[PDB]
């Protein structure tokens, strides 16, 4: 009830077998993914740095807006001064003129008071 | 580098500048010759101070300052000072006549006789600094010079050096010491004008440094000097963080950014603490700060939501101590926030210690702050000048001085409208969300 | 910043001569023209009044204008005569004899081309020129008719510099002569326009307090001119002493352009007087230059000054107590519209002195008075042949009487405005 | 295997001083350079954080950047400044004015450059470069603004490397500005893209461990930075000493990130002071040691790394840590299965004999961008204070834009908090 | 008959060299590298020369490569004892490692190093004469024994398909493993090597770890106390020298190549004893049940003072079921010397010893165990970004999946 088949027997030991109950590959696709996935990762670095070019052009932009925000501010308080300053430069040398054409006009007045003395001295 | 240009203008700027230089000279230790020896680096270097000074070669410090006024009397005086040899002549900037307390002669008539000099040699100033921060404007609000030269000045500096940091220290009109009728026009007048060119006004009123004077240091009828003195030591407190190097600092723009919420809302008041007279704490100095009785402006911070405060101190003073006070401070029912604020506080400490005028009233202390504080209460100084200007304006009384001198009946029609509109606009961003 | 004293007819350069004496003596400057004071504020700001010349010695910028020669020997006679420079009097034939249109329009006219000679070199050897302060009467025709004439003709060559008066009001009290009343009218109808600030001496007042109050029988014009000497002095102050300009004062004083008429007054009249009493005392009717009750109208603005060693702390309570205690005569349209001033140097003889400036609404009592007297006359042409003479039309007189009529209905309405 | 280390304006600049201050100790190092320490261990991977000088001496792998000159002469001024590399500060003067836009756009790009290029040079000194390392705050503009800037730059020139960031968190207990809220959810929206990992220091969580488990009186910053200092030495605790068989910066990131966004740590410390291993535990387990002020039991950790230093049994830390996870175990996300994993390292920190540090990656730090985000709307809805960055070219869609982004981060970590 | 080994990664690299002073121990071969026992100085045919090469010095050289993509485990071989018994070229080292990233040990930092790994390893293979295959030694979770193992695994079958290729894998225990990634690395590592191994020895570590501290009486083990218990397994099992025999008699069909090993006795007993011990669950080196499971071959390596009789005595006194397709039966060996062991070491030098290793359905438990962990994670998709982000598919998590399923329920079919 046990059957033994003796096998390689020798000096450095035995061996048996005792029984109880009876009874391709291609290197180019491997090379192809492996591109593959360097492929797929350059296609992430792309579209990063694109990402990140975008971020870049909203700074340019950003910057650009101040940029343009303290140049009006400059032109707008440049053009508003001058503005104001000219009318009342008009207004200050208009209230003289007309002070003045009225006091010319009291020297005439004054000029023919004394010419109607005159003809009234001829009497 | 981080320059600032002082530019004071008109008696009470000139006065006041002279007072907070001399107190600048007795702090950082700089002799009436323009010595100072405290400076190994001769003619040159970056150290703090120079911020506010330069150097000349033989050792001379000069400030950065410029000191117009369109009547020389004042000027003279300084001119003559114990402080002269500090200005390079030109410096001091003087017309013949002055704007008689007519904003138009200031801004108009007077003004453009002697704008463009004033304006060459504050280039000359900017040409000097490595980096320019900004500019300090000292001037008053009801003066000629003060409120005409003033906005004529501050429309230039926008043109010529764009939205580069412009910030004001002005003295409100005040009855007790009102010295013209025709204030609350002149004040009216400035503040349109100047309000789209300034990036924040630390405000004080006369009467109420006169009170605190007359109840703080038992002087019957203080003087201008005195008024003039405690000033000094508030605008030391302001430029200290710049002056000195400091564990904790708060630059111009620092100063706008966190004291001013939006454009049109950056008048903050003034407070210090503590003011004793010649014969402590630290919590104790910061709530007198809150205290209405001690506010640099007839204003009941009580009646308002406060929008942010800015507390500067200098001397024996150090982080851990102040986080307290503020600590002890936030839990104050009495003290209520806007709230759209939910941080309102910033905070710069400078551990040099403060400094008098020897021989003056005020006493010598170990340690001080000054707040400045943006609150809706602040609407109320500015009704009670409005009501004033309408009192006159309904029957147009002076209006001719002005009309003689080029301005148009719109101009002041649009100014008080734009006044009224920056009431209602203290009063809306009081409104809760 | 330098100002130029003109003086015109005989009361003028009585006045302005005496005027002249009472600053000179108080910047310590003997007949002889040096200076012999003992501080400094008596020359800080002498220049303002007096100009610099060789010999260390000062000259007071004044030109005095008749065009009756006799008055000229009057002034270099009276005491600091000399010290006047010759080449400033510029003297007539003969007086105006009272006509308006003489001094204005015809023999006036005459001599003004020389007068604003004279006042052209003096400004131009000025630094900065202030303005013009012209002491005269608008009773006669020289200061009345030429003085008018001369504040014209110097605003033609100087528009933007400031006019100041010192008009003497005719009083039927101290004179007889009867077309005062056409005359002062006349000059009234130039000074609302051509001034930019007016000092009105009544001689009606001046006359009541030398007899009601100074006790004074029969006052000689000498006495009167007394008055007007210390009020000038005093309203003159703060101009003449360091410490304590013309724009400015008329700037504040002067709401409105035709209301720039005001009424002065000084205390103590002539044991130094308390800030109290100098207070009650300046703001009482007794006390006022004009013979007008300032009871009887509203201050627009009030500027006073006071003289000698003082506390201003009480000087300002007392000032703030009569204002209150008195609240209803004050308009509310005008808030901070009483100022004061204090300078240390007091007058001559005196420790304690107070000089009151008001811009009162009351002052329309004294234009009424004038406008009936003119009317009276007017109504039946009286005299108006003396003017018409002259070459003036009776259109001008209606002019003059019209627009004097609007000034005190003007300073009616004033009275009677409402803060709302 | 080298990490550059960057510090970012003033908290940034403080913190990154101590930090350097305290491993230069633990490492020997004295403020000349030089080594003088009694352990070999101290320098087997002292290249990791530092270079070796000609002069027998080393210098950190370090950068200081500034807008203001202010804070870097201050640490120059400090006991260890002398160590620095005098080239490697980059320092502006125009600063930041407590403004996120002057940092991140106008002002900081006129720096950001020549920071890149001392960046470039000191990468160029390393034989394999693993990353990164960004000590800053979020609540300035400095460290704020330019921080994240500067992040984004290096990640354009050296996308492939590991960058870590940490970032103190803005809280009024202790506070700079009024307008932390939206310098603060302003660069958040930025650490969720360019960063692989960011430890939260959160200044609430300072204070409040400072105040009341600690002393009961007001703290400083130095008691502050302290808190932060010691919880760095910590968390670098295995990349600076032998003995970790799995130390470098892309290992941690591989295996404390489950997604690209959840990217945040609570850290943790034990004990606080200015034991027992089961206190060491226990303790590390606690909110109030957590350095972030959130609370674990409002979340549940997706993963978690422990480290303990000192000498003691192994075997006790191993049980502890497996009976500390089995006695919470609803607190763990079960679908990730052994997401708890420690380390020992028998050097221990110099002032103790034997601590414990703690990185959680869990959901409860919504929590703290709940803060941000509410504080930031009290005031965006109001529009207060806006006006300062809008004039520097900014507009009011990226603030939108920026809070949009931190409340979906938000939903996030909640989402897989119910899963 | 040659035989050539190869180390990937740190525990393939650990367990390799633990293995290799066993065997210097096991053959007497000195540190120097000489060996007394050994006459034919430069060269012979004897059976050691298997795994040991000679110079003409007399230096006995392990045919054996270290591959890792970072060093520090290496250079512990550089600078070692045993460190002249290996030329300069044998060790090979990155400086970046795959950061517990099958795809990036794998597609990304493998391609960079795998053709110079094939070159060395060829130049190997040019001294022997005589090449059987290949042993490989790897750990499933860590980022290059996953990653690089398998690249190198198709890339040896293309240029070897001649010889036959037995892996010596390492499966990861939550008790002893570093990496939460590691169940992702295990079952894409063996999707892809497969179909390349002939035969694969798997260990449970913590089986090992258990036995260690029960067996032994060690309160926590040191990897090197681990690291020696395995290399007595391996050296049992490598002590065999076929080659083909290992392929054929213990696998009968390719895909279920996976047997387990049972070494015995572990002390600080009768040949029936440690014959008996083995067919104990708490021997084995992988935690499982060959209680419901069914044997398919049992090969019986003994070592020291046994003769046949009382081999057949002991397998007759023990009731375990086999597949109903294979001879029910044990091939049997002997190697009469004493199994050697580290002077000193944690394990004594016993008089016999036995190394059961044995085919049974049973070893699906373990797949099933390290399947529904990476279920957990992969239905939400955690850490999946970090391999994409190294390019690899996605759907490759799936198909390692499914062909997982597949074996396990292969091995169901044949329960
Ligand atoms: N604190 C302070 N306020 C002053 C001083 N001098 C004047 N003021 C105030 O300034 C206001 C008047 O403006 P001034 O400075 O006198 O006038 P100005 O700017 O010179 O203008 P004009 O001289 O009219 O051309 C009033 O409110 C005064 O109380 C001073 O020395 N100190
Ligand atoms: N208080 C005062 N009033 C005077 C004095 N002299 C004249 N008056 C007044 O002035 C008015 C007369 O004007 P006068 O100054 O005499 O005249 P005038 O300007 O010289 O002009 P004519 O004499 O008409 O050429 C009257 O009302 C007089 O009462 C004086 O010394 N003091
Ligand atoms: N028995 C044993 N298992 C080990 C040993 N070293 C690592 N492991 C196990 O192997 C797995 C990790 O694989 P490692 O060999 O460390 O990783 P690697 O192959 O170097 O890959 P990376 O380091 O990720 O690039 C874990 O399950 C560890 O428990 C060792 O010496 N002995
Ligand atoms: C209501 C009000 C507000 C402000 C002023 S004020 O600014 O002018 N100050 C002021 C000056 C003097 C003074 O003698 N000036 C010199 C001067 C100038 C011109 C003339 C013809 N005489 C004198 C007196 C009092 C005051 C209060 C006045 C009134
Ligand atoms: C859930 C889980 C599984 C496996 C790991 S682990 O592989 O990374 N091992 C591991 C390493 C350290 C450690 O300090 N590394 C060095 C390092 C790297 C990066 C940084 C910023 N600081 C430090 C600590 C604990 C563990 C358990 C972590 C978490
Ligand atoms: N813990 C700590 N926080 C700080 C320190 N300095 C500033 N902060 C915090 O940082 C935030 C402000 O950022 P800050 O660095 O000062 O501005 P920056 O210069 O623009 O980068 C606020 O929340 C402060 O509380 C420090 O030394 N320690
Ligand atoms: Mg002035
Ligand atoms: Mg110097
Ligand atoms: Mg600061
Ligand atoms: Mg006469
Ligand atoms: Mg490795
Ligand atoms: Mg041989």
């Amino acid at each position: 009830d046990m059957e033994v088949i003796e096998l390689n027997k020798c000096t450095s030991g035995q061996s048996f077998e005792v029984i109880l109950k009876p009874p391709d590959p291609s290197l180019e696709e491997i090379q192809k993914k492996l591109e593959a996935a360097e492929e797929r990762r350059k296609y992430q670095e792309a579209e990063l740095l694109k990402h990140l070019a975008e971020k870049r052009e909203h700074e340019r932009e950003v910057i650009q807006k101040a940029i343009e925000e303290n140049n009006n501010f400059i032109k707008m308080a440049k053009e508003k001064l001058a503005q104001k300053m000219e009318s009342n430069k008009e207004n200050r040398e208009a209230h003289l003129a007309a002070m003045l054409e009225r006091l010319q006009e009291k020297d005439k007045h004054a000029e023919e008071v004394r010419k109607n003395k005159e003809l009234k001295e001829e009497a | 580098m981080r320059e600032c240009i002082s530019i004071h203008v008109g008696q009470a700027g000139v006065q006041i500048g002279n007072a907070c230089w001399e107190l600048y000279c007795l702090e950082h230790g700089i002799q009436p010759d323009g010595q100072m020896p405290s400076d190994k680096t001769i003619g040159g270097g970056d150290d703090s101070f120079n911020t506010f000074f330069s150097e000349t070669g033989a050792g001379k410090h000069v400030p950065r300052a410029v000191f117009v006024d369109l009547e020389p009397t004042v000027i003279d005086e300084v001119r003559t000072g114990t402080y002269r040899q500090l200005f390079h002549p030109e410096q001091l900037i003087t017309g013949k006549e002055d704007a008689a307390n007519n904003y138009a002669r200031g801004h108009y008539t007077i003004g453009k006789e002697i704008i463009d000099l004033v304006l060459d040699r504050i280039r000359k100033l900017a040409d000097q600094c490595t980096g320019l921060q900004g500019f300090l404007v000292f001037h008053s609000f009801g003066g000629g010079t003060g409120s005409g030269f003033t906005s004529l000045l501050m429309e230039r500096l926008s043109v010529d050096y764009g939205k580069k940091s412009k910030l004001e220290f002005s003295i409100y009109p005040a009855p007790q010491v009102s010295t013209a009728v025709v204030e609350p026009y002149n004040s009216i007048l400035t503040t349109h004008t100047t309000l789209e060119h300034s990036d924040c006004a630390f405000m004080v009123d006369n009467e109420a440094i006169y009170d605190i004077c007359r109840r703080n240091l038992d002087i019957e009828r203080p003087t201008y000097t005195n008024l003039n003195r405690l000033i000094s030591q508030i605008v030391s407190s302001i430029t200290a963080s710049l002056r000195f190097d400091g564990a904790l600092n708060v630059d111009l723009t620092e100063f706008q950014t966190n004291l001013v919420p939006y454009p049109r809302i950056h008048f903050p008041l003034a407070t210090y603490a503590p003011v004793i007279s010649a014969e402590l704490s630290v919590a104790e100095i910061t709530n007198a700060c809150f205290e209405p009785a001690n506010q640099m402006v007839k204003c009941d911070p009580r009646h308002g939501k406060y929008m942010a405060c800015c507390l500067l101190y200098r001397g024996d003073v150090v982080p851990k101590d102040v986080n307290a006070a503020i600590a002890t401070i936030k839990t104050k029912r009495s003290i209520q926030f806007v709230d759209w604020c939910p941080t309102g506080f910033k905070v710069g400490i400078n551990y040099q210690p403060p400094t008098v005028v020897p021989g003056g009233d005020l006493a010598k202390v170990q340690r001080a702050v000054c707040m400045l504080s943006n609150t809706t209460a602040i609407a109320e100084a500015w009704a009670r000048l409005d009501h004033k200007f309408d009192l006159m304006y309904a029957k147009r009384a002076f209006v001719h001085w002005y009309v003689g001198e080029g301005m148009e009946e719109g101009e002041f029609s649009e100014a008080r409208e734009d006044m009224a509109a920056l009431e209602k606009d203290y009063e809306e961003v009081g409104v809760d969300s | 910043r330098e100002i130029v004293h003109i003086q015109a007819g005989q009361c003028g350069n009585q006045i302005g001569a005496k005027f002249w004496e009472v600053i000179s003596d108080e910047h310590g400057i003997d007949p002889t023209g040096s200076y012999h004071g003992d501080s400094d504020l008596q020359l800080e700001r002498i220049n303002v009044y007096y100009n610099e010349a060789t010999g260390n010695k000062y000259v007071p910028r004044a030109i005095l204008v008749d065009l009756e020669p006799g008055t000229m020997d009057s002034v270099r006679s009276g005491p600091f005569g000399q010290i006047f420079r010759p080449d400033n009097f510029v003297f007539g034939q003969s007086g105006a004899g009272n006509n308006w249109a003489k001094g204005h329009y015809t023999e006036g006219a005459e001599l003004v081309d020389s007068v604003l000679d004279v006042v052209r070199k003096e400004s131009e050897s000025c630094d900065c020129l202030q303005g013009f302060q012209l002491t005269h009467s608008l009773g006669g025709g020289t200061g009345s008719g030429m003085g008018t004439l001369l504040i014209s003709k110097i605003r033609e060559e100087y528009p933007d510099r400031i006019m100041n008066t010192f008009s003497v009001m005719p009083s039927p009290k101290v004179s007889d002569t009867v077309v005062e009343p056409y005359n002062a009218t006349l000059s009234v109808h130039q000074l609302v326009e051509n001034t930019d600030e007016t000092y009105c001496i009544d001689n009606e007042a001046l006359y009541d307090i030398c007899f009601r109050t100074l006790k004074l029988t029969t006052p000689t014009y000498g006495d009167l001119n007394h008055l007007v000497s210390a009020t000038m002095s005093g309203v003159t102050t703060c101009l003449r002493f360091p410490g304590q300009d013309l724009r400015k004062l008329a700037v504040n004083m002067v709401p409105f352009p035709r209301l720039h008429f005001f009424m002065p007054g000084f205390a103590p009249l002539t044991r130094a007087l308390t800030v109290p009493e100098l207070t009650q005392q300046m703001f009482d009717s007794k006390n006022m230059m004009a013979a007008c009750d300032p009871r009887h109208g509203r201050y627009l603005t009030v500027a006073a000054i006071f003289r000698g060693r003082m506390s201003m702390k009480e000087v300002d309570e007392q000032m703030l107590n009569v204002q209150n205690k008195n609240s209803s005569y004050f308009v509310e349209w005008i808030p901070n519209n009483v100022k004061t001033a204090v300078c240390d140097i007091p007058p001559r003889g005196l420790k304690m002195s107070a000089t009151f400036i008001g811009n009162s609404t009351a002052i329309q009592e004294l234009f009424k008075r004038i406008s009936e007297q003119f009317t009276a006359m007017f109504r039946r042409k009286a005299f108006l042949h003396w003017y018409t003479g002259e070459g003036m039309d009776e259109m001008e007189f209606t002019e003059a009487e019209s627009n004097m009529n609007d000034l005190v209905s003007e300073y009616q309405q004033y009275q009677d405005a409402t803060a709302d």
